[PDB]
């Protein structure tokens, strides 16, 4: 798995590969690893698919119930609910989750929750098995307040490399753009990103 | 708090009686008469249904006579729903005993168990007692044929012949008059029906107002057989004994 | 919050009466007339859809309920109490029966389970009895067609035909005259519509009457329970 | 006479605590009304802010239960909020367990089954509220379902609740007797809200300003309440024809 | 076991073989692996057969009660959730590997459910020991929005691949076609292998076996 | 160590024309040591027969448990349980111990009293139903029985033809298993008579 | 029982004449991966205490919340929350120490080594250590993990025993701490150049210094 | 009759008399008020000096919840403390899960649902306090008042206790004469005056003024007690207005 969330001028973009493997067998080659917990709060999932799915569903429930009572939750609040589940159940979970969301007040925000259950607020975050191969690349090429087209290219190039080197990653590059304008889903096929 | 509304079902009166048991017995006195008669070669259970309309489906109906296992049956007097709770508990005790010892439960042990359950409702829990009196007809290889009764107090006693429900005073005198120790099942059948025929609050005793059963060892190779009489069979035995 | 009502609210009075059961039966008496008739090749159950307002959609309020594919129930008395009995009856038919034996319970046993639930409200701590009487019609392979009544006490009786609620005394007399052991299902439906007309004041049509049957299998089996449509009732009201 | 203090039967076969909970229903002296359009369900309710010290924005008897379901309450606000919080919780749990949004009628039946429990169990009192649930259900379309302290519930073509409910009910009954349809034959919810308000004015015989009303609207995939200015625009359109 | 499913134009086609094995031995050559959840939803089962059977039955029972209370047909997402949340709770110890397919108010849906409680939503899936053989057929020949008789052939071809190439799979091919207008439960759809014909009669003649004692009891 | 093969023994059941047959060996051992040659593994609840192989304490326990359950069934239903219904009961009962199972291999056999249809079924230790028309095998020589049954069996056998088929399947399978044999019993079950025969076999 | 995942390295500290100094680098290692370069591991509590934490970062973040919550709770019905009944270093420590030992005794430890540095009401220097086992000790210099092996030897040359504390000025102590942080950066493979330092003085109060860096680095001898 | 002997019993009116009897205990208590200002809220309370032996400024009545909410109440003082203890648990569990400090409307319903729960059963007594509370959250300032029934609403100004009618009249004047709004420092002065004017209903014994406030500008959105010079300035303003 190769996943990332990147803040930019107009908000934040989440990005992910689409490969799910059982050992060397690709069980699902068109996986959707970008999952929606609220209108403009999404997460990237890595680790146990059963665990990250179970967590994401519980978070969606908590934020739905939060919204019923207290209105739209902040991205920080969503990250705190993810953290609470991951940290308190650390012994029984294998989940590495990036949380990304757009407020109008705070704009784009990215929170990463690695295996421990710790929370880290970052300008961008990378995660999953394929992330190791792009720490060098991403650190050298990331700038703050990029344009939408620059951030789409930054994620596309980064995950392209993650996919190239990691066997556990592959398939299409899905992205989810979060801005004031709304929610846009993007997809990029092998024939496009491999020739970069 | 809640104390205000508590009837206090498990207390003594100043005279040393349990109010609710006494009132449950009063309830049972209005229920249809049930009679048990023990002979040397079998037991008879006879019981009178109540209210009955022409539209009541009699052949699929069971309000009085129930089967606990292959050896033991009960005649009921009181709340039928309350009886069925206790009956299913008894049916389980019999199978628990069978599972544990690989032998059929002795009649008295089953009777004590049920009677101990009834007792419990009179001493603790704050619930109303079961408004039920049972006649237990049963056989085991220790005491042979046995009749017992239990009532809401949880007291049980053994009998040669006995009635419960309505007109027990009148019924028990008529049985005490015509019962004899050497009596046989066919005679006890006749005594049971004659007693009901005189103590009934109905104008006449007919097949549709009766449930009837016999526990005979009278079977091939000395084995106990329970016979719950069908509507047509009760009608035949009423003609045989000369009541209709 | 302590549920401090751990003691019976139904107790024997000096006369031997269980007050709350009698009062529950009084509530059933005030309820709208429902009836059941058993034919040779089926059973019919029927009741009036007493609409609380003309703005209310009485189609949404089902007085006649499917319990299993071959068992149906109707009531007289308090609707909300009926609804929660139907929920429990449906559930108990799965938990204590279908998940064990791989088949649906026979009519008599499901009746017995409902009766048990109603008995428990008559003796358990901190509850009133149910304020309904149920008429459960059903079919099973070894017992055939059957019709049962279940009272607030937990007592149940099998019937050839009967009625409960408002005009039950008059309706039962009407049924006693008309019933015989050679009725076909259509004859029983005809008698049910006649009997029910007596107790109904206002409009008498397929929209104000609810009527279901336990009959032939409607295409492992098909379900024998079938609720008659508004149109199917009106057709039989022209031959009335 | 303790048969009047808890939920047990009186000799007549009656539950007096249920009946007295129904009387608590009108203690607010507020009338609500609900109607259905083609694409929508509109609920309107009287708003009364008697104290000048009150923040009028916090005075509301309409609740957003889920995104699709709205609930207006006739009864005192503490019981209304008790019911609201539970309905919200139930709708969230439903979506989690079964993977689709709780339908309006399924919630109504659920809240009704809870209300029934208070009428049978002695330690719990009934809530002194009538709950009118509204949505545009994805299977059944525009939906109005109402629950009361008895635990009764039923679907409605339109409904009214409160002290002057009979007047509003008959007004609505008469309109649907003319049109011979189960709904307001209107494309825009804006005009269904205008209908609702107009027919309440006629029935109650009172004019309304923007601060005397409170409006909720259910559409496909969202329920929302109107602001004072949205209602004012609605009142302007009524006056101009 | 080879079970598979595809989403076609009008709905869902499910497929399964019929071999039930104990170790290396075949206990049943014609067992049913396509289970009933609701009238519009079916479930192919692989993994531990007891777990597969009881899990489908429990969720089918609970959906029946759910569907009686709501009065409307159940959805595939609710079947999926109920299976998923249960399997997850038991942390993989319930070895149920399901292909769940059905048709809703919201259209046709196909899921793969794994023992640990993960689910994928897909246009085609395969599971069991013959999943790779079956998946090869789908990667070779699948396309979206197939016609019914085409999709039937593709699934049948995918199950066949499993039957022949996987030793765990065998017997007949069962299909289940689900659309808005019908449910076709085809058992068996195909009989790809004839039962082997025996050349001799080895049955013994009466009185060949040596008896000690006998007892007859009537019923 | 392996609970299913401490005590040893086998059960086989077959269908015929308007009849079923179920048969078992008589051995009970502690691995190598033979202990009892009167340990029958076939029981009956009304007209439904149940063979049980495996760990003998569980064989006994389950027999006592199904007697219990079918007795209450009969009292409540007012009729004897049928094979199809009992099979489901067995499956349920086994699966409710999913994570601490009875180490057994049950086999149902009987004729449905109403339809007259011959019925057999088998289960794994956690209650998955093998629902085969031809034959069901269980125990330490199950492989041996599978081989014997597959070659000897054919459909629609008359009761005394079927007897010879099931008997030879049992005997020859048992003689290739160390932990089976020491005697054998064969029930030939028809709609309203049951013939129980004890077989003469080698006692090693 | 767990295993630490994202980790912080050495926390080092010492007493001087008027107060205490504590320091810790800004790194959150993920094994050999130097993952998070902006992690603050000195967490002040009021204006008289700084809690320095090494080990598991998720467990540190939990402890951070427990201390934040402790301040809130002490303020409740406490008119002297900013005066006589404010939280003391000794109170904050004893709480943590209780927690750490309770957690180890349930076989579910907070996977940390903590140094609570502060100044008490009466001007006394407070410096005490606690770890995942509930083991507690005090000394004129304290250091966790790696710093115990390399920092303590250097810091003990400034304050070798109790009688050296009054002789040590804040400048000497701060120099020693910063020097020690350099030595750790050369030799600790899981450390970073960027660190935070905190001085808690009885006169000048709490001084918290962020974004410090190791400098004056001798590499020139490498070329040969 | 007998409908007033048990909590959670509906009278034939539809009323819960035990709740209305709890209100009588509230009406019997000392005067407490709340004033919503531009960027915050101000709370003030009348503390009756029963005796000269009471230590001045020590028996504090206003309580803080979390760091941003102030609570004050009239009636049975222990019942008010019990409710605040619960509020603190609610505010803590909210922040534990959702990270952000509890919003005031969210917090208001937490108290509301709990107080309402004590009108649902005969095994508990209703709360003998009306509670005025509020603070500053992300959506600005909020003032609430919560009655024994579980009823609560948002307020511009609020008042409860024995001097509530006197206070309410004064609060209504401020609402009319300041539609653009009242400043935090103004609201502190006005709070002092209103407690002094509302003291005519408890005029037998002399009293002690206690004021607190949250304001986005004046206290950084945190609850603080008005102490020292600012308190004395408010007392002087109040003393001048009565004379
Ligand atoms: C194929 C699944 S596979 C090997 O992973 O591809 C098949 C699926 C199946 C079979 C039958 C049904 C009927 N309900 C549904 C689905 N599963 C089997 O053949 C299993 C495979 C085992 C679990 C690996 N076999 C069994 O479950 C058998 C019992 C059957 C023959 C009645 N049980 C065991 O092998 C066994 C062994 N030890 C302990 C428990 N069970
Ligand atoms: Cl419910
Ligand atoms: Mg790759
Ligand atoms: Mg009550
Ligand atoms: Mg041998
Ligand atoms: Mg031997």
């Amino acid at each position: 798995t190769s996943i990332m969330a990147v803040t930019f001028k107009d908000g934040v973009i989440l990005g992910a590969d689409s490969r799910t493997t059982t050992g060397a067998y690709i069980a699902n080659r068109v996986t959707d690893k970008l999952t929606r917990v609220h209108d403009k709060i999404w997460c990237c999932r890595s680790g146990s698919a059963a665990d990250t799915q179970a967590i994401a569903d519980i978070v969606q429930y908590h934020l739905e119930l939060y919204t019923s009572q207290y209105g739209t939750p902040s991205t920080e609040t969503a990250a705190s609910v993810f953290k609470e589940l991951c940290y308190e159940n650390k012994d029984n979970l294998t989940a590495g989750i990036i949380v990304a969301g757009y407020d109008d007040k705070n704009k784009g925000e990215v929170y990463t929750i690695p295996l421990g259950g710790s929370v880290h607020k970052l300008p961008y975050a990378i995660a999953g098995s394929g992330s190791t191969f792009i720490y060098g690349y991403c650190d050298k090429n990331f700038r703050e307040n990029m344009s939408k087209e620059e951030t789409v290219d930054f994620i596309k190039h980064s995950l392209s490399q993650a996919i190239k080197w990691d066997g556990s990653s592959g398939g299409v590059i899905r992205m989810v753009v979060l801005t004031a304008a709304g929610v846009e889903r993007l997809i990029f096929y092998p024939d496009e990103y491999e020739q970069l | 708090g809640s104390r205000r509304y508590d009837s206090r079902t498990t207390i003594f009166s100043p005279e040393g009686r349990l109010y609710q048991v006494e009132y449950a017995l009063e309830s049972i006195s209005h229920a249809g008469t049930a009679i048990g008669i023990m002979a040397s070669d079998g037991i008879v259970l006879a019981a009178e249904r109540k209210v009955t309309s022409t539209l009541l489906e009699q052949d699929t109906s069971t309000e009085k006579l129930y089967k606990l296992n292959d050896k033991i049956a009960v005649a009921v007097a009181g709340l039928t729903a309350d009886a069925e709770i206790l009956i299913n508990t008894a049916r389980i005790h019999a199978q628990n005993y069978l599972k544990t010892y690989n032998e059929d439960i002795p009649v008295e042990i089953l009777v004590r168990r049920l009677s101990d359950i009834k007792q419990g409702y009179t001493q603790h829990g704050g619930l109303r007692p079961f408004g039920v009196s049972f006649i237990y007809a049963g056989y085991d290889d220790r005491y042979g044929y046995q009749l017992y009764t239990s009532n809401p107090s949880g007291n049980y006693t053994g009998w040669k012949a006995i009635s419960v429900g309505a007109n027990t005073s009148a019924a028990q005198t008529l049985l005490q008059m015509d019962y004899k120790d050497d009596m046989k099942v066919d005679d006890a059948i006749e005594l049971a029906l004659k007693t009901l025929s005189k103590t009934t609050d109905s104008s006449a005793l007919t097949y549709d107002r009766l449930e009837f059963a016999t526990i005979r060892k009278g079977a091939n190779d000395g084995e106990v057989y329970q016979k719950i009489f069908k509507p047509q069979e009760i009608k035949d035995i009423l003609v045989k004994t000369g009541i209709t | 919050m302590t549920d401090r009502y751990s003691f019976s609210l139904t107790t024997f009075s000096p006369s031997g009466k269980l007050g709350q059961i009698d009062y529950a039966l009084t509530a059933v008496k005030q309820g709208v007339t429902s009836l059941g008739i058993k034919a040779t090749n089926g059973v019919v159950i029927a009741t009036e859809k007493k609409s609380s307002s003309p703005l209310a959609m009485s189609e949404t309020l089902s007085k006649v309920s499917l319990l299993t594919p071959d068992i149906g129930a109707v009531y007289s008395g308090m609707g909300p109490d009926y609804r929660v009995l139907v929920d429990k009856s449906r559930k108990v038919a799965h938990t204590s029966y279908k998940r064990i034996y791989g088949e649906y319970p026979p009519t008599k046993l499901l009746v017995s389970e409902v009766a048990k639930i109603m008995q428990e409200a008559t003796q358990s701590g901190g509850v009133r009895p149910f304020g309904v009487s149920l008429l459960i019609a059903g079919h099973d392979e070894f017992n055939g067609f059957s019709l049962y009544q279940v009272d607030p006490s937990g007592s149940y009786f099998p019937w050839k035909a009967t009625a409960i609620g408002k005009g039950s005394v008059a309706a039962k007399t009407f049924l006693e005259k008309r019933w015989n052991d050679e009725l076909e299902l259509e004859d029983a439906i005809h008698i049910a519509l006649l009997t029910l007309k007596e107790s109904v004041e206002g409009e008498f049509n397929g929209d104000t009457i609810e009527l279901a049957i336990i009959g032939d299998e409607n295409p492992d089996k098909g379900p024998r329970f079938r609720k008659l449509t508004s149109q199917e009732i009106n057709d039989r009201l022209e031959a009335l | 006479g303790y048969d009047r203090h808890i939920t047990i039967f009186s000799p007549e076969g009656r539950l007096y605590q249920v009946e007295y909970a129904f009387k608590a229903t009108n203690q607010t002296n507020i009338n609500s009304l609900a109607v259905r359009g083609k694409d929508c369900t509109v609920v309107i309710s009287q708003k009364k802010v008697p104290d000048k010290l009150l923040d009028p924005t916090t005075v509301s008897y309409i609740f957003c239960i889920s995104r699709t379901i709205g609930m207006v309450v006739n009864g005192p606000i503490p019981d209304a909020r008790n019911a609201a919080l539970r309905a919200k919780a139930e709708a969230a749990e439903f979506r989690y367990k079964y993977g689709y949004d709780m339908p309006c009628d399924v919630l109504a039946k659920r809240m009704a089954n809870l209300s029934q429990i208070y009428t049978q169990r002695a330690y719990m009192r009934p809530l002194g509220v009538i709950l009118t649930f509204v949505s545009v259900d994805e299977e059944l379309g525009p939906s109005i379902y109402k629950t009361d302290p008895a635990g009764y519930y039923v679907g409605y073509k339109a409904t009214a609740t409160g002290p002057k409910q009979q007047e509003i009910t008959t007004n609505l009954e008469n309109h649907f007797k003319k049109s011979k349809i189960d709904h307001i034959n209107e494309e825009s919810w804006e005009k269904v809200v205008e209908f609702a308000i107009t027919h309440m004015i006629d029935a109650l015989g009172t004019e309304f300003s923007k601060n005397d009303l409170e409006v909720g609207v259910a559409t496909k995939d969202k329920f929302f309440t109107l602001s004072a200015e949205n209602i004012e625009e609605r009142l302007v359109a009524i006056a101009e024809q | 076991t080879t079970i598979a499913g595809v989403v076609y134009k009008d709905g869902i086609v499910l497929g399964a073989d019929t071999r039930a094995t104990e170790g290396m031995v075949v206990a049943d050559k014609n067992c049913s692996k396509i289970h009933f959840i609701s009238p519009n939803i079916y479930c192919c089962g692989a993994g531990t057969a007891a777990d597969t059977d009881m899990t489908t039955q429990l969720i089918s029972s609970n959906l029946e009660l759910h569907s009686l209370s709501t009065g409307r047909l159940p959805r595939v997402v609710t079947a999926n959730r109920m299976l998923k949340q249960m399997l997850f709770r038991y942390q993989g110890y319930i070895g149920a590997a399901l292909v769940l397919g059905g048709v809703d108010v919201t259209g046709p849906h196909l899921y793969s459910i794994y023992p640990h409680g993960s689910t994928d939503k897909l246009p085609y899936v395969t599971m069991g020991s013959g999943s790779l053989a079956a998946m090869a057929v789908f990667e070779d020949k699948f396309r979206p929005d197939m016609e019914e008789e085409e999709a039937k052939n593709l699934v049948s071809e995918a199950i066949a691949a499993g039957i022949f190439n996987d030793l765990g799979s065998g017997g007949n091919i069962d299909l289940c076609v689900i659309s808005k207008n019908k449910l076709d439960f085809l058992r068996p759809y195909t009989v790809p292998n004839k039962k082997g014909t025996r050349l001799g009669r080895y049955r013994c003649e009466k009185g060949t076996t040596a008896v000690l004692t006998e007892k007859i009891t009537p019923l | 160590s392996d609970p299913s093969s401490i005590n040893g023994g086998i059960v086989v059941a077959m269908t015929g024309k308007d009849c079923v047959a179920i048969a078992c060996d008589l051995r009970l051992g502690s691995q190598s040591l033979g202990v009892s040659n009167k340990f029958e593994k076939i029981f009956h609840y009304g007209h439904v027969f149940l063979g049980i192989t495996g760990l003998a304490t569980d064989v006994t326990t389950l027999n006592e448990m199904f007697r219990y359950k079918t007795n209450l069934y009969k009292l409540k239903e007012e009729r004897a349980i049928e094979p199809e219904t009992f099979t489901q009961l067995v499956s349920s009962s086994l699966y409710e111990r999913r994570f601490g199972p009875y180490f057994v291999g049950p086999v149902v056999a009987g004729i449905n009293s109403k339809s007259g249809k011959p019925f057999i079924a088998g289960f794994d230790l956690i209650g998955c139903i093998d629902e085969a028309k031809d034959f069901i095998v269980s125990g330490t020589a199950s492989d041996q029985l599978f081989g014997m049954c597959e070659s000897l069996y054919e459909p629609n056998l008359e009761p005394e033809d079927l007897f010879e088929t099931i008997s030879q399947a049992l005997l020859n399978a048992a003689d290739r298993d160390a932990l089976s044999g020491w005697g054998a019993v064969v029930y030939i079950i028809k709609k309203d008579e049951v013939v129980k025969r004890y077989l003469k076999m080698r006692q090693d | 029982t767990q295993q630490p995942i994202v980790t912080g390295t050495s926390v080092i500290s010492m007493k001087y004449d008027n107060g205490v100094i504590i320091a810790a680098d800004n790194l959150g290692s993920y094994g050999s991966l130097l993952r998070f370069n902006g992690v603050e591991r000195l967490i002040p509590v009021g204006d008289n205490t700084v809690v320095g934490i090494s080990g598991d970062i998720s467990d540190m973040q939990h402890i951070e919340r427990l201390l934040k919550d402790l301040v809130t709770e002490n303020a409740y019905d406490n008119p002297l929350a900013d005066a006589e009944e404010a939280l003391e270093p000794s109170y904050i420590f004893e709480y943590l120490a209780t927690v750490m030992y309770q957690r180890r005794s349930k076989m579910n430890p907070l996977w940390n080594a903590i140094i609570v540095a502060g100044v008490q009401s009466n001007g006394d220097q407070f410096l005490r250590y606690v770890n995942l086992l509930g083991v507690t000790y005090s000394s004129p210099t304290l250091a966790t993990g790696f710093g115990a092996h390399m920092a303590n030897p250097l810091l003990r040359k400034v304050v070798d025993r109790e009688s050296d504390i009054p002789k040590t000025t804040v400048q000497v102590a701060e120099e020693a701490i910063v020097n020690a942080m350099r030595v750790l950066y050369y030799r600790d493979a899981r450390s970073s150049r960027n660190f935070s330092l905190a001085i808690i003085d009885k006169n000048t109060g709490l001084t918290f210094k962020k974004n410090l860096q190791v400098e004056n680095m001798k590499w020139d001898f490498a070329k040969d | 009759t007998g409908y007033d002997l048990s909590n959670s019993v509906f009278s034939p009116d539809g009323r819960n008399f035990q709740v209305e009897y709890a209100v009588k205990a509230v009406e019997n208590g000392t005067t407490s008020i709340g004033i919503k200002c531009n960027d915050g809220v101000v709370f003030a309370v009348e503390k009756l000096i029963t005796s000269k032996l009471l230590v001045p400024q020590k028996n504090v009545k206003i309580q803080v919840v979390d760091r941003h909410i102030g609570c004050v109440y009239s009636g049975l003082i222990p019942d008010g403390r019990h409710l605040v203890n619960r509020g603190r648990e609610e505010a803590a569990s909210f922040k534990k899960l959702y990270k952000t400090p509890i919003p005031i409307p969210a917090f208001a319903d937490r108290l509301g649902q709990y107080v309402q729960a004590h009108t649902l059963y005969n095994s508990v007594r209703p709360f003998g306090v009306s509670t005025i509370f509020g603070g500053v959250d992300k959506n600005g300032a909020h003032l609430y008042m919560l009655e024994p029934s579980g009823s609560y609403w948002g307020y511009k100004g609020a008042a409860t206790g024995k001097g509530r009618q006197s206070a309410k009249a004064e609060l209504e004047k401020l609402v009319d004469h300041h539609p653009e709004g009242l400043s935090a420092r103004e609201a502190v002065k006005q709070a002092a005056k209103i407690i002094y004017l509302a003291h005519e209903d408890n005029k037998e014994k002399d009293f002690e003024l206690e004021i607190s406030w949250c304001s986005l500008s004046e206290t950084n959105g945190l609850h603080k007690f008005v102490k020292g010079d600012l308190l004395q300035e408010a007392i002087d303003f109040a003393q001048k207005e009565i004379n």
